[PDB]
Protein backbone atom coordinates (compact mmCIF):
# COMPACT_ATOMS: atom_id res chain seq x y z
CA UNK A 1 0.00 0.00 0.00
CA UNK A 2 2.83 2.42 0.84
CA UNK A 3 4.62 1.75 -2.46
CA UNK A 4 1.42 1.95 -4.54
CA UNK A 5 0.44 5.25 -2.89
CA UNK A 6 4.18 6.28 -3.07
CA UNK A 7 3.69 7.85 0.38
CA UNK A 8 6.02 7.25 3.33
CA UNK A 9 5.01 7.00 6.98
CA UNK A 10 6.06 10.10 8.91
CA UNK A 11 8.78 9.89 11.55
CA UNK A 12 8.87 11.96 14.74
CA UNK A 13 10.80 15.20 14.23
CA UNK A 14 9.48 16.61 17.53
CA UNK A 15 12.96 16.60 19.13
CA UNK A 16 14.12 19.22 16.62
CA UNK A 17 10.95 21.25 17.26
CA UNK A 18 11.30 21.80 21.06
CA UNK A 19 11.22 25.30 22.54
CA UNK A 20 11.93 26.95 25.91
CA UNK A 21 9.37 28.04 28.55
CA UNK A 22 6.84 25.35 27.63
CA UNK A 23 4.67 22.82 29.45
CA UNK A 24 5.43 19.58 31.30
CA UNK A 25 5.31 17.33 28.22
CA UNK A 26 7.84 19.65 26.54
CA UNK A 27 9.98 19.48 29.69
CA UNK A 28 10.19 15.79 28.81
CA UNK A 29 11.19 16.93 25.30
CA UNK A 30 14.12 19.11 26.41
CA UNK A 31 15.48 16.39 28.73
CA UNK A 32 15.22 14.04 25.74
CA UNK A 33 17.47 16.51 23.89
CA UNK A 34 20.03 16.30 26.72
CA UNK A 35 20.14 12.49 26.59
CA UNK A 36 20.50 12.62 22.80
CA UNK A 37 23.43 15.10 23.01
CA UNK A 38 25.28 12.98 25.59
CA UNK A 39 24.79 9.93 23.36
CA UNK A 40 25.87 11.92 20.28
CA UNK A 41 29.08 13.09 21.99
CA UNK A 42 29.77 9.51 23.11
CA UNK A 43 29.22 8.24 19.55
CA UNK A 44 31.50 10.98 18.18
CA UNK A 45 34.14 10.12 20.80
CA UNK A 46 34.33 6.49 19.56
CA UNK A 47 34.82 7.58 15.91
CA UNK A 48 37.63 10.02 16.92
CA UNK A 49 39.42 7.25 18.91
CA UNK A 50 39.10 4.81 15.93
CA UNK A 51 40.46 7.48 13.49
CA UNK A 52 40.17 7.12 9.66
CA UNK A 53 41.92 3.74 10.10
CA UNK A 54 38.43 2.22 10.56
CA UNK A 55 37.22 3.86 7.35
CA UNK A 56 40.48 2.73 5.73
CA UNK A 57 40.10 -0.99 6.45
CA UNK A 58 36.53 -1.14 5.12
CA UNK B 1 77.32 10.46 69.74
CA UNK B 2 77.82 11.44 66.09
CA UNK B 3 74.68 11.94 63.99
CA UNK B 4 75.05 12.31 60.22
CA UNK B 5 72.01 12.56 57.91
CA UNK B 6 69.85 11.38 60.84
CA UNK B 7 68.50 14.70 62.18
CA UNK B 8 67.48 15.46 58.58
CA UNK B 9 65.67 12.11 58.44
CA UNK B 10 64.17 12.82 61.88
CA UNK B 11 62.99 16.30 60.88
CA UNK B 12 61.44 14.82 57.75
CA UNK B 13 59.72 12.10 59.78
CA UNK B 14 58.49 14.68 62.29
CA UNK B 15 57.18 16.74 59.37
CA UNK B 16 55.56 13.61 57.92
CA UNK B 17 53.88 12.93 61.26
CA UNK B 18 52.62 16.51 61.58
CA UNK B 19 51.21 16.42 58.04
CA UNK B 20 49.32 13.22 58.85
CA UNK B 21 47.60 14.86 61.83
CA UNK B 22 46.65 18.02 59.93
CA UNK B 23 45.19 16.20 56.92
CA UNK B 24 43.17 13.75 59.03
CA UNK B 25 41.77 16.26 61.52
CA UNK B 26 40.99 18.94 58.92
CA UNK B 27 37.47 17.82 57.95
CA UNK B 28 35.68 14.47 57.88
CA UNK B 29 33.60 15.09 54.76
CA UNK B 30 36.12 17.18 52.79
CA UNK B 31 38.93 14.62 53.05
CA UNK B 32 36.76 11.62 52.09
CA UNK B 33 34.77 12.54 48.96
CA UNK B 34 32.31 15.04 47.51
CA UNK B 35 28.51 23.99 47.02
CA UNK B 36 27.88 27.72 46.65
CA UNK B 37 28.36 30.25 49.44
CA UNK B 38 25.03 31.70 50.60
CA UNK B 39 24.66 33.80 53.77
CA UNK B 40 21.03 34.56 52.80
CA UNK B 41 20.19 30.83 53.00
CA UNK B 42 21.70 30.63 56.49
CA UNK B 43 19.52 33.60 57.49
CA UNK B 44 16.38 32.08 55.94
CA UNK B 45 16.98 28.64 57.51
CA UNK B 46 17.24 30.16 61.01
CA UNK B 47 13.47 29.96 61.48
CA UNK B 48 14.80 23.41 61.54
CA UNK B 49 17.11 22.35 64.35
CA UNK B 50 17.25 26.13 65.15
CA UNK B 51 20.62 25.83 66.94
CA UNK B 52 22.60 23.12 65.10
CA UNK B 53 21.60 24.28 61.60
CA UNK B 54 23.40 27.57 62.26
CA UNK B 55 26.41 25.67 63.63
CA UNK B 56 26.65 23.47 60.52
CA UNK B 57 26.16 26.40 58.14
CA UNK B 58 29.10 28.29 59.65
CA UNK B 59 31.19 25.10 59.60
CA UNK B 60 30.47 24.70 55.88
CA UNK B 61 31.43 28.31 55.10
CA UNK B 62 34.69 28.00 57.05
CA UNK B 63 35.81 24.74 55.40
CA UNK B 64 34.99 25.96 51.87
CA UNK B 65 37.59 28.74 52.12
CA UNK B 66 29.36 37.05 48.74
CA UNK B 67 31.57 34.99 51.06
CA UNK B 68 33.47 35.95 54.22
CA UNK B 69 35.83 33.54 56.00
CA UNK B 70 36.26 34.10 59.72
CA UNK B 71 37.13 31.26 62.07
CA UNK B 72 39.65 28.54 61.32
CA UNK B 73 40.11 28.33 65.09
CA UNK B 74 38.04 25.14 65.09
CA UNK B 75 39.76 22.07 63.63
CA UNK B 76 44.11 20.25 67.84
CA UNK B 77 40.76 18.48 67.36
CA UNK B 78 42.23 15.00 66.83
CA UNK B 79 42.25 13.85 70.47
CA UNK B 80 38.97 15.53 71.44
CA UNK B 81 37.30 14.09 68.33
CA UNK B 82 38.40 10.53 69.17
CA UNK B 83 36.84 10.68 72.65
CA UNK B 84 33.64 12.20 71.22
CA UNK B 85 33.28 9.46 68.57
CA UNK B 86 33.88 6.70 71.15
CA UNK B 87 31.39 8.23 73.59
CA UNK B 88 28.76 8.59 70.86
CA UNK B 89 29.23 5.00 69.68
CA UNK B 90 28.55 3.62 73.17
CA UNK B 91 25.22 5.47 73.42
CA UNK B 92 24.18 4.11 70.01
CA UNK B 93 19.41 -7.36 64.45
CA UNK B 94 16.74 -4.91 65.60
CA UNK B 95 18.80 -1.82 64.71
CA UNK B 96 19.64 -3.35 61.31
CA UNK B 97 15.97 -3.89 60.46
CA UNK B 98 14.87 -0.41 61.57
CA UNK B 99 17.53 1.13 59.32
CA UNK B 100 16.49 -0.96 56.31
CA UNK B 101 12.82 -0.01 56.79
CA UNK B 102 13.61 3.71 56.98
CA UNK B 103 15.86 3.43 53.92
CA UNK B 104 12.98 1.95 51.91
CA UNK B 105 10.73 4.80 53.07
CA UNK B 106 13.32 7.35 51.94
CA UNK B 107 13.73 5.53 48.62
CA UNK B 108 9.96 5.61 48.13
CA UNK B 109 10.01 9.33 48.93
CA UNK B 110 12.81 9.88 46.40
CA UNK B 111 10.89 8.03 43.67
CA UNK B 112 7.72 10.05 44.37
CA UNK B 113 9.32 13.50 44.08
CA UNK B 114 10.99 12.59 40.78
CA UNK B 115 7.73 11.17 39.37
CA UNK B 116 5.84 14.41 40.09
CA UNK B 117 8.25 16.63 38.15
CA UNK B 118 8.46 14.47 35.02
CA UNK B 119 10.66 27.81 37.61
CA UNK B 120 12.38 24.41 37.58
CA UNK B 121 11.65 23.94 33.87
CA UNK B 122 13.63 27.06 32.90
CA UNK B 123 16.79 25.69 34.55
CA UNK B 124 16.76 22.36 32.69
CA UNK B 125 16.53 23.99 29.25
CA UNK B 126 19.36 26.35 30.21
CA UNK B 127 21.47 23.35 31.22
CA UNK B 128 20.54 21.92 27.82
CA UNK B 129 21.49 25.20 26.16
CA UNK B 130 24.87 24.91 27.87
CA UNK B 131 25.02 21.30 26.66
CA UNK B 132 23.90 22.25 23.14
CA UNK B 133 26.60 24.94 23.19
CA UNK B 134 29.34 22.62 24.45
CA UNK B 135 28.58 19.26 22.81
CA UNK B 136 27.45 20.46 19.37
CA UNK B 137 30.52 22.67 19.06
CA UNK B 138 32.52 19.59 20.06
CA UNK B 139 30.44 17.64 17.53
CA UNK B 140 31.04 20.13 14.69
CA UNK B 141 34.76 20.06 15.52
CA UNK B 142 34.78 16.25 15.47
CA UNK B 143 32.62 16.14 12.33
CA UNK B 144 34.65 18.64 10.29
CA UNK B 145 37.94 17.04 11.35
CA UNK B 146 36.41 13.73 10.28
CA UNK B 147 34.79 15.11 7.10
CA UNK B 148 38.15 16.49 5.95
CA UNK B 149 39.40 12.89 6.26
CA UNK B 150 36.31 10.70 5.78
CA UNK B 151 34.48 12.47 2.91
CA UNK B 152 37.65 12.05 0.84
CA UNK B 153 37.52 8.30 1.59
CA UNK B 154 33.72 8.24 1.40
CA UNK B 155 34.23 9.18 -2.25
CA UNK B 156 36.82 6.40 -2.34
CA UNK B 157 34.08 4.20 -0.84
CA UNK B 158 30.99 5.35 -2.75
CA UNK B 159 32.58 5.53 -6.21
CA UNK B 160 33.95 2.01 -5.72
CA UNK B 161 30.44 1.06 -4.58
CA UNK B 162 29.27 2.39 -7.96
CA UNK B 163 31.79 0.11 -9.70
CA UNK B 164 30.08 -2.92 -8.13
CA UNK B 165 26.67 -1.98 -9.56
CA UNK B 166 28.17 -1.80 -13.07
CA UNK B 167 30.17 -5.00 -12.61
CA UNK B 168 26.91 -6.70 -11.57
CA UNK B 169 24.98 -5.29 -14.56
CA UNK B 170 27.67 -6.49 -16.97
CA UNK B 171 27.68 -9.91 -15.27
CA UNK B 172 23.98 -10.57 -15.86
CA UNK B 173 24.00 -9.71 -19.58
CA UNK B 174 27.13 -11.83 -20.06
CA UNK B 175 25.68 -14.81 -18.18
CA UNK B 176 22.50 -14.38 -20.23
CA UNK B 177 24.56 -14.38 -23.44
CA UNK B 178 26.60 -17.36 -22.22
CA UNK C 1 41.48 -11.33 2.56
CA UNK C 2 44.24 -13.47 4.06
CA UNK C 3 45.20 -17.11 3.64
CA UNK C 4 45.33 -18.96 6.96
CA UNK C 5 48.23 -21.19 5.88
CA UNK C 6 50.71 -18.63 4.54
CA UNK C 7 49.44 -15.19 5.56
CA UNK C 8 49.47 -13.65 2.08
CA UNK C 9 46.59 -12.18 0.07
CA UNK C 10 45.11 -15.16 -1.83
CA UNK C 11 44.76 -14.64 -5.58
CA UNK C 12 42.48 -17.69 -5.91
CA UNK C 13 40.45 -18.25 -2.72
CA UNK C 14 38.77 -21.62 -2.11
CA UNK C 15 36.76 -22.37 1.04
CA UNK C 16 36.85 -25.86 2.55
CA UNK C 17 33.66 -27.61 3.73
CA UNK C 18 35.01 -29.22 6.91
CA UNK C 19 36.54 -26.25 8.73
CA UNK C 20 35.28 -23.00 7.23
CA UNK C 21 38.40 -20.97 6.43
CA UNK C 22 39.42 -19.10 3.28
CA UNK C 23 42.46 -20.85 1.80
CA UNK C 24 44.44 -20.08 -1.34
CA UNK C 25 43.83 -22.71 -4.03
CA UNK C 26 47.43 -23.47 -5.02
CA UNK C 27 48.50 -23.68 -1.35
CA UNK C 28 45.64 -25.88 -0.11
CA UNK C 29 45.88 -28.22 -3.13
CA UNK C 30 49.48 -29.01 -2.16
CA UNK C 31 48.29 -29.55 1.42
CA UNK C 32 45.65 -31.99 0.16
CA UNK C 33 48.07 -33.78 -2.18
CA UNK C 34 50.40 -34.19 0.80
CA UNK C 35 47.78 -35.81 3.05
CA UNK C 36 44.02 -35.83 2.54
CA UNK C 37 43.28 -33.36 5.32
CA UNK C 38 42.24 -29.82 6.26
CA UNK C 39 45.18 -27.93 7.85
CA UNK C 40 43.25 -26.25 10.70
CA UNK C 41 41.15 -28.98 12.33
CA UNK C 42 42.96 -32.02 10.77
CA UNK C 43 39.67 -33.42 9.45
CA UNK C 44 39.46 -35.30 6.14
CA UNK C 45 39.14 -33.13 3.04
CA UNK C 46 39.54 -33.82 -0.68
CA UNK C 47 40.12 -31.56 -3.67
CA UNK C 48 36.50 -31.80 -4.82
CA UNK C 49 35.41 -30.94 -1.26
CA UNK C 50 37.21 -27.59 -1.60
CA UNK C 51 35.08 -25.13 -3.60
CA UNK C 52 35.93 -21.67 -5.00
CA UNK C 53 23.46 -16.76 -7.81
CA UNK C 54 20.82 -14.32 -9.07
CA UNK C 55 20.05 -11.87 -6.25
CA UNK C 56 22.32 -8.84 -6.57
CA UNK C 57 24.02 -7.57 -3.42
CA UNK C 58 25.27 -4.26 -2.07
CA UNK C 59 28.08 -3.44 0.33
CA UNK C 60 27.75 -3.78 4.10
CA UNK C 61 27.08 -0.21 5.21
CA UNK C 62 25.63 1.64 8.20
CA UNK C 63 18.58 -2.68 7.35
CA UNK C 64 20.54 -5.60 8.98
CA UNK C 65 23.56 -3.60 10.14
CA UNK C 66 21.15 -0.90 11.33
CA UNK C 67 19.29 -3.45 13.48
CA UNK C 68 22.53 -4.80 14.95
CA UNK C 69 23.58 -1.17 15.56
CA UNK C 70 20.59 -0.51 17.82
CA UNK C 71 21.48 -3.66 19.77
CA UNK C 72 24.86 -2.07 20.56
CA UNK C 73 23.13 1.21 21.51
CA UNK C 74 20.90 -0.46 24.08
CA UNK C 75 23.26 -3.14 25.44
CA UNK C 76 25.70 -0.33 26.25
CA UNK C 77 22.91 1.77 27.80
CA UNK C 78 21.98 -1.28 29.90
CA UNK C 79 25.50 -1.31 31.38
CA UNK C 80 25.16 2.43 32.04
CA UNK C 81 22.18 1.68 34.29
CA UNK C 82 24.24 -0.82 36.31
CA UNK C 83 26.90 1.82 37.05
CA UNK C 84 23.96 3.84 38.53
CA UNK C 85 22.17 0.96 40.36
CA UNK C 86 25.34 -0.29 42.06
CA UNK C 87 26.31 3.25 43.07
CA UNK C 88 22.81 3.82 44.46
CA UNK C 89 23.06 0.79 46.77
CA UNK C 90 26.31 2.23 48.16
CA UNK C 91 25.14 5.81 48.80
CA UNK C 92 21.78 4.74 50.29
CA UNK C 93 23.51 2.15 52.49
CA UNK C 94 25.84 4.91 53.66
CA UNK C 95 22.85 7.23 54.07
CA UNK C 96 21.06 4.68 56.25
CA UNK C 97 24.06 4.47 58.58
CA UNK C 98 24.66 8.24 58.52
CA UNK C 99 21.03 9.07 59.34
CA UNK C 100 21.07 6.41 62.06
CA UNK C 101 24.20 7.80 63.73
CA UNK C 102 22.67 11.26 63.35
CA UNK C 103 19.47 10.06 65.04
CA UNK C 104 21.48 8.33 67.78
CA UNK C 105 23.76 11.32 68.48
CA UNK C 106 21.08 14.05 68.51
CA UNK C 107 19.52 12.41 71.58
CA UNK C 108 22.86 12.87 73.35
CA UNK C 109 23.08 16.50 72.20
CA UNK C 110 19.57 17.06 73.58
CA UNK C 111 20.68 15.64 76.94
CA UNK C 112 23.95 17.60 77.12
CA UNK C 113 22.16 20.91 76.54
CA UNK C 114 19.88 19.80 79.37
CA UNK C 115 22.69 18.73 81.72
CA UNK C 116 25.03 21.67 81.09
CA UNK C 117 22.14 24.11 81.57
CA UNK C 118 20.79 22.24 84.61
CA UNK C 119 24.25 22.37 86.16
CA UNK C 120 24.33 26.10 85.40
CA UNK C 121 20.83 26.39 86.88
CA UNK C 122 21.90 24.44 89.98
CA UNK C 123 25.19 26.27 90.64
CA UNK C 124 23.94 29.86 90.20
CA UNK C 125 21.03 29.41 92.62
CA UNK C 126 23.43 28.17 95.30
CA UNK D 1 13.71 -14.88 34.62
CA UNK D 2 15.67 -11.61 34.78
CA UNK D 3 19.29 -10.93 33.94
CA UNK D 4 20.70 -8.90 36.83
CA UNK D 5 22.62 -6.49 34.56
CA UNK D 6 19.89 -5.07 32.22
CA UNK D 7 16.77 -6.89 33.56
CA UNK D 8 15.85 -8.30 30.07
CA UNK D 9 14.49 -11.93 29.81
CA UNK D 10 17.76 -13.58 28.77
CA UNK D 11 17.92 -15.20 25.34
CA UNK D 12 21.31 -16.89 25.91
CA UNK D 13 21.88 -16.87 29.68
CA UNK D 14 25.22 -17.62 31.33
CA UNK D 15 25.83 -18.17 35.04
CA UNK D 16 28.88 -17.02 36.96
CA UNK D 17 30.55 -19.59 39.26
CA UNK D 18 32.13 -17.17 41.74
CA UNK D 19 28.74 -15.70 42.69
CA UNK D 20 25.31 -17.23 42.18
CA UNK D 21 23.96 -14.98 39.40
CA UNK D 22 22.55 -15.82 35.95
CA UNK D 23 23.71 -13.11 33.53
CA UNK D 24 23.40 -12.59 29.77
CA UNK D 25 26.27 -13.74 27.53
CA UNK D 26 26.65 -10.38 25.76
CA UNK D 27 26.52 -8.13 28.83
CA UNK D 28 28.77 -10.21 31.08
CA UNK D 29 31.41 -10.46 28.33
CA UNK D 30 31.56 -6.66 27.94
CA UNK D 31 32.10 -6.32 31.70
CA UNK D 32 34.84 -8.98 31.75
CA UNK D 33 36.63 -7.37 28.80
CA UNK D 34 36.63 -4.11 30.76
CA UNK D 35 37.82 -5.49 34.11
CA UNK D 36 38.24 -9.15 35.03
CA UNK D 37 35.59 -9.12 37.73
CA UNK D 38 32.02 -10.09 38.64
CA UNK D 39 29.63 -7.10 38.64
CA UNK D 40 27.81 -8.14 41.84
CA UNK D 41 30.46 -9.46 44.25
CA UNK D 42 33.66 -8.04 42.61
CA UNK D 43 35.35 -11.47 42.69
CA UNK D 44 38.02 -12.45 40.13
CA UNK D 45 36.22 -14.21 37.28
CA UNK D 46 37.08 -14.93 33.64
CA UNK D 47 35.16 -15.67 30.43
CA UNK D 48 35.92 -19.40 30.57
CA UNK D 49 34.47 -19.49 34.11
CA UNK D 50 30.98 -18.90 32.68
CA UNK D 51 28.65 -21.90 32.26
CA UNK D 52 26.14 -21.23 29.47
CA UNK D 53 22.68 -21.93 30.90
CA UNK D 54 10.49 -20.21 28.79
CA UNK D 55 10.73 -18.29 25.49
CA UNK D 56 7.32 -16.76 24.75
CA UNK D 57 6.95 -14.70 21.58
CA UNK D 58 5.27 -11.32 21.78
CA UNK D 59 2.27 -10.95 19.47
CA UNK D 60 1.75 -7.17 19.70
CA UNK D 61 -1.58 -6.52 17.92
CA UNK D 62 -3.23 -6.70 14.52
CA UNK D 63 3.18 -1.52 10.64
CA UNK D 64 3.29 2.33 10.35
CA UNK D 65 1.98 2.42 13.93
CA UNK D 66 4.77 0.03 14.98
CA UNK D 67 7.26 2.63 13.73
CA UNK D 68 5.92 5.30 16.09
CA UNK D 69 5.63 2.71 18.88
CA UNK D 70 9.39 2.08 18.65
CA UNK D 71 9.94 5.85 18.51
CA UNK D 72 7.99 6.27 21.76
CA UNK D 73 9.76 3.44 23.61
CA UNK D 74 13.26 4.75 22.87
CA UNK D 75 11.93 8.18 23.87
CA UNK D 76 10.64 6.79 27.17
CA UNK D 77 13.74 4.67 27.92
CA UNK D 78 15.96 7.73 27.40
CA UNK D 79 13.88 9.58 30.01
CA UNK D 80 13.63 6.55 32.31
CA UNK D 81 17.44 6.46 32.19
CA UNK D 82 17.88 10.23 32.69
CA UNK D 83 15.57 10.52 35.71
CA UNK D 84 17.42 7.72 37.53
CA UNK D 85 20.75 9.57 37.10
CA UNK D 86 19.77 12.98 38.50
CA UNK D 87 18.21 11.11 41.42
CA UNK D 88 21.59 9.47 42.10
CA UNK D 89 23.54 12.74 42.09
CA UNK D 90 21.07 14.44 44.44
CA UNK D 91 20.89 11.60 46.97
CA UNK D 92 24.69 11.66 47.09
CA UNK D 93 24.55 15.46 47.42
CA UNK D 94 22.03 15.27 50.27
CA UNK D 95 24.16 12.56 51.88
CA UNK D 96 27.07 15.03 51.75
CA UNK D 97 25.07 17.64 53.69
CA UNK D 98 24.43 15.02 56.38
CA UNK D 99 28.17 14.26 56.62
CA UNK D 100 29.07 17.89 57.38
CA UNK D 101 26.40 18.22 60.09
CA UNK D 102 27.43 14.88 61.63
CA UNK D 103 31.02 16.10 62.03
CA UNK D 104 29.94 19.61 63.06
CA UNK D 105 27.66 18.28 65.83
CA UNK D 106 30.43 16.19 67.40
CA UNK D 107 32.51 19.39 67.63
CA UNK D 108 29.62 21.21 69.34
CA UNK D 109 29.55 18.30 71.81
CA UNK D 110 33.16 19.15 72.74
CA UNK D 111 32.29 22.65 73.99
CA UNK D 112 29.11 21.40 75.70
CA UNK D 113 31.03 18.83 77.76
CA UNK D 114 33.52 21.56 78.71
CA UNK D 115 30.62 23.62 80.09
CA UNK D 116 29.61 20.50 82.06
CA UNK D 117 33.19 19.95 83.27
CA UNK D 118 33.48 23.61 84.31
CA UNK D 119 30.17 23.27 86.15
CA UNK D 120 31.20 20.09 87.99
CA UNK D 121 34.28 21.88 89.35
CA UNK D 122 32.14 24.79 90.56
CA UNK D 123 29.54 22.53 92.25
CA UNK D 124 32.32 20.82 94.25
CA UNK D 125 33.76 24.10 95.57
CA UNK E 1 30.21 -22.41 10.56
CA UNK E 2 35.26 -9.70 10.35
CA UNK E 3 33.34 -7.03 8.42
CA UNK E 4 33.67 -3.33 9.24
CA UNK E 5 31.09 -0.67 8.45
CA UNK E 6 32.23 2.86 9.23
CA UNK E 7 29.26 4.63 10.80
CA UNK E 8 28.71 8.12 9.41
CA UNK E 9 29.97 11.19 11.26
CA UNK E 10 26.37 12.47 11.49
CA UNK E 11 25.12 9.42 13.39
CA UNK E 12 18.23 11.05 15.97
CA UNK E 13 19.14 10.21 12.29
CA UNK E 14 19.39 6.46 12.96
CA UNK E 15 15.89 6.63 14.44
CA UNK E 16 14.44 9.14 11.94
CA UNK E 17 16.26 9.53 8.67
CA UNK E 18 18.17 6.28 8.19
CA UNK E 19 15.33 3.97 9.27
CA UNK E 20 12.73 5.60 7.00
CA UNK E 21 15.04 5.31 3.97
CA UNK E 22 15.60 1.59 4.65
CA UNK E 23 11.87 0.81 4.69
CA UNK E 24 11.25 3.12 1.74
CA UNK E 25 13.92 1.37 -0.36
CA UNK E 26 12.57 -2.03 0.68
CA UNK E 27 9.00 -1.03 -0.24
CA UNK E 28 9.66 0.65 -3.60
CA UNK E 29 12.10 -1.98 -4.90
CA UNK E 30 9.92 -5.06 -4.31
CA UNK E 31 6.88 -3.32 -5.82
CA UNK E 32 8.98 -2.38 -8.85
CA UNK E 33 10.14 -6.00 -8.84
CA UNK E 34 6.54 -7.25 -8.88
CA UNK E 35 6.04 -4.84 -11.80
CA UNK E 36 9.10 -6.45 -13.39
Amino acid sequence: ALYTEYLKQRNNKKRRTPDFNDDDDTLFLEEYRRKYPRIDTSRYIPNESSEVSLLGIV
Amino acid sequence: LTPKELLPHDSGQEDNERSNIKSGKQLKSRIRKFFASLPSPKNDFEILSEDEKEEDAEIAEYEKEEDNFIEPPSQDAPRVSLVAVPLAYSTLKNNPQSAIDNKYNLLVANAINKEPHMESRMQHITQGRTSMKIQFKTAMPPTEVLLESIQSKVESIEQLQRKLQHVQPLEQQNNEMC
Amino acid sequence: MLCAISGKVPRRPVLSPKSRTIFEKSLLEQYVKDTGNDPITNEPLSIEEIVESAQQASLTESIPNLLTSLQNEWDAIMLENFKLRSTLDSLTKKLSTVMYERDAAKLVAAQLLMEKNEDSKDLPKS
